[PDB]
């Protein structure tokens, strides 16, 4: 069986610059003058899409900024110039023997200018409270880079138990990330405190971005 | 054109059966591949049934995997047994070229291998904190809580409202998933016009609409 190893695991390239990623085969994928190596692109929530076949051939319909090169055990995929829509994970794939196998994938991040998050906080819905539950939700939207920290405070005291965080994949148009942070409490405990605060720490601003509310009628 | 259909959730003691229904080409002329992808992981080739009807397989899985087909029905079948929780994955079928590429792909079907039971979500509308409206923009939310297995699909205004939407990957907590989505619109859009989140959970055959109303 031929094993494919891709490098790097991830890379970040600015809009309009050049990306090259690599695929190394454990032994030759060459048969009678052709390299049986192929490249696929996968965007979030989509199936993979063929880009390059037999190492260097552009598939019909694929933009000409995509290219491939290599032979034997060493192959590259190049995107030049990179566009926002190229935010995706890329896979090499060989079929010089059965079984067909895939490399482990390389994630391309698009580098853009730093962007501060837009923060919004949401008390539990009336419907959730009537059901006996209480979740407080904080959205931290359209920021860059991806690293961010959220701190929850209840009546001014930090709370970490019961917080679930989730990041989107990178936006295919504006190259930002968003994240949701959900503090889940029992209704019993939610209704024994008055103030709820979501605090976002990001490199873009001094001041942490704070959104808060008081429980009231 | 290639379309996968499968159980959604299977117990680890049972078998997995998935059907790939194809259109626009004939299985007498084209082979069909199976490929899977665990959550957050890479593509893994499962095997292939060629136009002529012979098969090749992933070496590590061959003892518990078989692929077959019915040319006259335009259907390709995958069956797996001796299941493991890391068989939880999106399962794709894809058209062969014979034998160079996978050029057309199905959208994939999610398979979860688990003894936990199907649970429909609660869907909660998230309106801003009680009162007028502060900004030139308003952000609304939808909280999809306590369901199993993945996936759910979520739209806003039946998919007509797509700009300014962020739908976040679900988080798993004690055998149940929770998912949220936000949508940001100009202040003149809401509350003067209706905004509704639409949620579908195929495993429980459930759909829920929630209109976002001011608190
Ligand atoms: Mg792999």
């Amino acid at each position: 069986d031929i094993v494919l190893t891709q490098s790097p695991a991830s890379l970040a390239a600015s809009l309009g610059q050049r990306a090259t990623i690599s695929c190394r085969a454990s032994e030759s994928v060459d048969s009678y003058g052709n390299s049986f190596m192929h490249w696929y692109q996968q965007k979030p929530g989509q199936p993979p899409k063929l880009l390059i076949y037999l190492a260097s051939n552009l598939e019909s319909g694929v933009p000409a900024r995509f290219s491939g090169s290599g032979s034997r055990t060493d192959f590259t995929l190049t995107i030049d110039p990179v566009e926002a829509d190229d935010a995706a994970t890329y896979y090499c794939q060989q079929n010089n023997g059965v079984p067909w196998t895939f490399g482990g994938g390389t994630k391309l991040e698009i580098k853009r200018a730093d962007a501060a998050p837009t923060v919004s906080i949401f008390p539990p819905s009336s419907e959730q409270l009537t059901s006996g539950g209480a979740s407080v939700v904080c959205f931290l939207n359209n920021f860059y880079p991806k690293d961010i920290n959220v701190k929850w405070k209840i009546d001014g005291s930090e709370r970490q138990n019961g917080v679930l965080n989730s990041w989107t994949d990178q936006d295919s148009k504006d190259s930002t990330y968003s994240m949701s942070s959900t503090l889940t409490l029992t209704k019993d405990e939610y209704e024994r405190h008055n103030s709820y605060t979501c605090e976002a720490t990001h490199k873009t601003s001094t001041s942490p971005i704070v959104k808060s509310f008081n429980r009231n009628e | 054109q290639v379309k996968l259909e499968e159980s959604g959730l299977v117990a680890p003691s049972q078998s997995l059966s998935i059907t790939c229904t194809v259109s626009g080409f004939s299985l007498i002329r084209y082979g069909v591949h199976w490929v899977r992808q665990p959550p957050g992981k890479g593509l893994e080739w499962l095997g292939v049934i060629w136009a002529g009807g012979s098969t090749n397989y992933n070496s590590a899985l061959m003892s518990r995997l078989r692929i077959s087909k019915d040319n006259s029905k335009s259907q390709v079948f995958l069956k797996m047994n001796s299941l493991q929780t890391d068989d939880t994955a999106m399962y794709y079928c894809a058209r062969d070229d014979e034998g160079y590429v996978m050029d057309y792909w199905g959208q994939g079907t999610s398979v979860t291998v688990s003894s936990a039971k199907t649970t429909a979500p609660s869907v909660y509308p998230l309106a801003p904190g009680s009162a007028a409206q502060t900004n030139s923009m308003v952000t609304l939310g939808c909280l999809v809580k306590g369901y199993f297995p993945e996936p759910v699909t979520v739209t806003w205004n039946s998919g007509s409202l797509s700009s300014g939407v962020h739908t976040f990957p679900a988080v798993l907590q004690s055998d149940l998933y929770t998912l949220s989505s936000s949508v940001t619109v100009p202040s003149s859009t809401w509350p003067s016009e209706t905004v509704t989140c639409n949620v579908a959970h195929p495993a429980s055959s459930t759909k829920v609409d929630k209109k976002i109303v001011p608190r």
